[PDB]
RNA sequence: CACGGGAAACAGCAGUGAUAAAAAUUAAGCCAUGAACGAAAGUUUGACUAAGUUAUAUUAAUUAGAGUUGGUAAAUCUCGUGCCAGCCACCGCGGUCAUACGAUUAACCCAAAUUAAUAGAUCCACGGCGUAAAGAGUGUUUAAGAAAAAAAAUCACAAUAGAGUUAAAUUAUAACUAAGCUGUAAAAAGCCCUAGUUAAAAUAAAAUAACCCACGAAAGUGACUCUAAUAAUCCUGACACACGAUAGCUAGGACCCAAACUGGGAUUAGAUACCCCACUAUGCCUAGCCCUAAACCCAAAUAGUUACAUAACAAAACUAUUCGCCAGAGUACUACUCGCAACUGCCUAAAACUCAAAGGACUUGGCGGUGCUUCACAUCCACCUAGAGGAGCCUGUUCUAUAAUCGAUAAACCCCGAUAGACCUUACCAACCCUUGCCAAUUCAGCCUAUAUACCGCCAUCUUCAGCAAACCCUAAAAAGGAACAAUAGUAAGCACAAUCAUAGCACAUAAAAACGUUAGGUCAAGGUGUAGCUUAUGGGUUGGAAAGAAAUGGGCUACA
C-alpha cells in the first residue's frame, strides 16, 4: 500500500524506495515537484532529548553599543515623553535621538562619560525636547 | 570484573559432575530386602510398587519396579539402574526388568 | 513484594533464637568442651615442636599458657 | 628404600579362584621384522608374524529387527481401563468419549542393529551489582596499580573534646482554698500524703528561628559562652590502623520525666496484646567494654560527556582508571572451623537433602473493618402504617416413621413442579399375572433407568444494571489502552437501554420489555434427545395398600374483643 512508519525516513525516502521495490506502481505528484526543488533539510524524524550536564544552547544574546548608552538614558530620564509607536517603521524615540547626539559628540573625541552625557542632554534641550528626569 | 581481577582469579572452571545413586556406574547389582508400596506426591496419585535393595557398594536404597505386576521376594537379586521416578520423592533407582530374578513382564494370559 | 524474603529470614531468626534459649546449657557444655580440645591440640602442637627439635623436656621456664580456657 | 623383617609373589603369554554392571586361546610358528649370542653357517625369543574368540567400531553385501507417534519432536486408529492399573528427559497424562496407560490397526524413524543407564565431549562472566544474585557502616596507609591533554589547596550557618552557664516546662517542699483528682469510644482500677492558685533547688531535655540546608569520614551534630580544632600541592588501595546509631554488659554516681518487664483495671470465646493505672531494668554522668542496624540516598572512589540512546518501575543516559562484590531457589544472618575483654555473642561461612522453579517490574480484573465527594426514595439511619415471631387451626418443609415415589431445598427452596393425589391420576410398595409385547414395516417394539457436570426446549438471578459487539484506525509496543467540547485519537453498523406499542383520548402511572454474560443455578419426571445402561425385565397389565406424630420449622387463616 504505502509506508506508515513516520520515524524511519523522510516521506521522500520511503516513497522513492517503495517505488524502487516495485511495490508502489504509480508515482505521486508531489514527488516530481519535490525532486525538482527539494527542501533545505531532509524532513527525517528526530527525538527531542532534554539537554544535560554542562551543555547549553548556542543562541547569542543580541546587544549593541547603543544599548550601553540607552541604559544610562533610562536610568536617568526613564522612558521618554513621546511614548512609543511600534507601528511606525521609521519612528525614532527620544532615547534614540539622545543616542545619535551622544554618538556625534563621541566623534569630537570627548572620552569622559559626564561631558558626553550632559552635553547630549543640552544638545537635545536645544531641539526642544523636555527631560524631566527622575530622582 | 576488571582485567586485573580477571587475571587474579583465572578463567572460570567447569565444576566436576557431582555423583549420583549408582556412584557413576551404569548399573549395580543388589539383593531385595523388602517389597512395599509408596504414594506419589500431591498433584497426582496411585500407589507405586517399590522395593528396598542392598547394593554391591554396601549402601542400602529404595528402588522402583517398572511395568504392571511383578514377582519379587526377599533375597532375590536384581540389577538396578539410574533413572529417577518423578512422582516418588526420594526414589532415584529403578529395577532392570528382564535380568536375574526380575523377569520380563508377562503379556496378559 | 520483597518483604516475603525478609519475612522468611525473620521467621528463621526468631525460631533460632528461641532454640538457643532452650538448648542453652547444652550449648554451653559443647563450647566448653571444644575449648578444652583446642587448648590440648595447641599443647600437642608445641610439644611436637620441641621434640622434633631433639630436645627432651620443654625449654627452661616454659609454662605454655592457657589461652582458650581464658576465664570469660 | 630392602641391609633386615613380614613372608614365599603371572602388574610376561595363556589360564583359574575371588571380586565387579564389566567374561578373547590353558592355540601355531620363528617364515618375516626386532632383540641376544656367535668369526660364521645359525640357534633362541608367549617380542612379534599369521591365526582363534567377541556385533565394540568402521566398511562391504547374502541379512530384519528395535524404538517411537500429547508438546518440545517425524508419525494413530479401534477397543480395555476409570486418579485404578500404569506412564514421563522436561511440561505433564490417567476421575467414563485417554491420539499420553495396556493391546490392536495404521504410521514415523533408525537398521544388523535399536533403545535404556552411566561417564565424557560441549557448556558459566571481556557478563553484571537502584528495585532481580551482587557497591562490602566509615576513613587513612601498606602492597599493587593509574598517572595518559587543561587547571586547582581556603572562608555566614547545627563537626569534634573540654570547662563554664540556663530561658520554657517539670518536681521535692510548705502556704491558702476546694472535695474530690485521674482516666477513656465508654468504664473500671488507681489516688484522695489528692487537686487549683502562690512560692521553689536538683535532675533531664533543648519551643520559635528552620519555608534554612550548614558542619563532620561515617555514625552523627541545630539553648548560650569561652578554650582547643576540622589530614593531604588533594588518583585508586586492604583482612593492617583508627572510629562506628540504638540496644546490651561491668563498676561508681544521678533519677525530673519516659519506660521493656511485672502487678493491678478493662476488652475478648480466650487477650500471656492493642486501651487505663502503678512501678523496675534502661534512657543520664564518669570510666571500660560490646562492634550490630532497612549503618539504605538500597545508586562504590576519582576524572569526565549530554554524543549514541527508552525492557518495565524508579532518581535520565554513558565513558575512562581502579577496587569490593555476584554463578537457580530453598537448606542458611545455619552446622563446623580461625580470631575476638564478646561465653544465649560478633565475625568467617558449607554440605547432605528438597524443588523446577525462586525472583523483578507491569497489566486487566476483583477485593479493601482505606480516604474524598455524591447519593439510597419503601430505603440504609432518622422516621410512618400494618403484620410475622407467642394461641388454635390450615398448608409446606425438615426430621424421625413406614413394605411403600420423585423433583425444588442461601439470596434465587419451603399453598414450590400441583390453575390441584379417595380409585384413576401414579411414577411407589406388596402380591399376582403377560412375553414381537399400541404401530404400515423392521434380530424389533418398550424403559418416569443413570447422567441437568453431554444437551435442546422453557426459566430463575445479578436487572429497570447499562452495557455487549463486528469492521477499522492510533500507541518510540500493544498484557492492554483509546476522553478532555475554549476538545488532546478515535470512527463504528448491530443488539440492549431509549422511543413506540398496551391499559380504547392526552398526560402520568402501571404493564410489557431488558442485550452480552454470571451462578457447570433449576428441570433427562413437559416433551425431545447425546453417551451409557435394561430386554420371559430396570418392560407391559390386574387387584389392594401407602400408614404416623417424639420433635423442630416456614407461609397463611381465625382470633385475643
Ligand atoms: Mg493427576
Ligand atoms: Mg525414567
Ligand atoms: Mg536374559
Ligand atoms: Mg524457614
Ligand atoms: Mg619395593
Ligand atoms: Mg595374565
Ligand atoms: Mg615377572
Ligand atoms: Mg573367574
Ligand atoms: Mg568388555
Ligand atoms: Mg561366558
Ligand atoms: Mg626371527
Ligand atoms: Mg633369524
Ligand atoms: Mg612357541
Ligand atoms: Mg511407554
Ligand atoms: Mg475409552
Ligand atoms: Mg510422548
Ligand atoms: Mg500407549
Ligand atoms: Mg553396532
Ligand atoms: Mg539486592
Ligand atoms: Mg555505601
Ligand atoms: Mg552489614
Ligand atoms: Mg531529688
Ligand atoms: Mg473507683
Ligand atoms: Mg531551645
Ligand atoms: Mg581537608
Ligand atoms: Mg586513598
Ligand atoms: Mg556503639
Ligand atoms: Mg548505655
Ligand atoms: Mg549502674
Ligand atoms: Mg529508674
Ligand atoms: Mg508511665
Ligand atoms: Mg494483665
Ligand atoms: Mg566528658
Ligand atoms: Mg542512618
Ligand atoms: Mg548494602
Ligand atoms: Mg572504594
Ligand atoms: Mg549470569
Ligand atoms: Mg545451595
Ligand atoms: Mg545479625
Ligand atoms: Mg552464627
Ligand atoms: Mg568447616
Ligand atoms: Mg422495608
Ligand atoms: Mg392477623
Ligand atoms: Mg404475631
Ligand atoms: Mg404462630
Ligand atoms: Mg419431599
Ligand atoms: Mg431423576
Ligand atoms: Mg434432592
Ligand atoms: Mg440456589
Ligand atoms: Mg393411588
Ligand atoms: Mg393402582
Ligand atoms: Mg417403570
Ligand atoms: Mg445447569
Ligand atoms: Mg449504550
Ligand atoms: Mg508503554
Ligand atoms: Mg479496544
Ligand atoms: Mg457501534
Ligand atoms: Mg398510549
Ligand atoms: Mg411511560
Ligand atoms: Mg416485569
Ligand atoms: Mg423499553
Ligand atoms: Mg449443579
Ligand atoms: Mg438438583
Ligand atoms: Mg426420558
Ligand atoms: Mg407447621
Ligand atoms: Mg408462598
Amino acid at each position: 500500500a504505502g509506508s506508515r512508519l513516520e520515524t524511519v525516513g523522510s516521506i521522500f525516502s520511503r516513497t522513492r524506495d517503495l517505488i524502487r521495490a516495485g511495490v508502489l506502481k504509480e508515482k505521486p505528484l508531489w514527488l516530481d515537484i519535490y525532486n525538482a526543488f527539494p527542501p533545505l533539510r531532509e524532513p527525517v524524524f528526530r527525538r527531542p532529548r532534554l539537554r544535560y550536564g554542562k551543555a547549553k544552547a548556542a543562541v547569542q544574546d543580541i546587544f549593541y553599543h547603543e544599548d550601553r548608552i540607552r541604559a544610562k538614558f533610562y536610568s536617568a530620564y526613564g522612558s521618554g515623553p513621546k511614548a512609543f509607536d511600534l507601528f511606525n517603521p521609521n519612528f525614532k524615540s527620544t532615547c534614540q535621538r539622545f543616542v545619535e547626539k551622544y554618538i556625534e559628540l563621541q566623534r569630537l573625541g570627548e572620552t569622559d562619560e559626564e561631558k558626553l552625557f550632559v552635553e547630549a542632554g543640552k544638545a537635545l534641550l536645544a531641539e526642544g525636547v523636555t527631560l524631566r528626569r527622575v530622582g | 570484573a576488571t582485567l586485573n581481577q580477571m587475571h587474579r582469579l583465572g578463567p572460570p572452571k567447569h565444576p566436576p559432575g557431582k555423583m549420583g545413586p549408582t556412584a557413576g556406574r551404569p548399573q549395580l547389582k543388589g539383593v531385595v530386602l523388602r517389597t512395599f508400596i509408596r504414594k506419589p506426591k500431591k498433584p497426582n496419585s496411585a500407589n507405586r510398587k517399590c522395593c528396598r535393595v542392598r547394593l554391591s557398594t554396601g549402601r542400602e536404597a529404595v528402588c522402583f519396579i517398572p511395568g504392571e505386576g511383578h514377582s519379587l521376594q526377599e533375597h532375590h537379586v536384581v540389577l538396578v539402574q539410574g533413572g529417577r521416578t518423578q512422582d516418588l520423592p526420594g526414589v532415584k533407582l529403578t529395577v532392570v526388568r528382564g535380568k536375574y530374578d526380575c523377569g520380563h513382564v508377562q503379556k496378559k494370559k | 513484594k520483597n518483604i516475603l524474603k525478609i519475612r522468611r529470614r525473620k521467621m528463621n531468626h526468631h525460631k533460632y533464637r528461641k532454640l538457643v534459649k532452650r538448648t542453652r546449657f547444652l550449648r554451653r557444655k559443647v563450647r566448653e568442651g571444644r575449648l578444652r580440645q583446642k587448648q590440648v591440640k595447641f599443647e600437642r602442637d608445641l610439644k611436637r615442636i620441641w621434640q622434633k627439635a631433639g630436645l627432651k623436656e620443654a625449654p627452661a621456664g616454659w609454662q605454655t599458657p592457657k589461652i582458650y580456657l581464658k576465664n570469660q
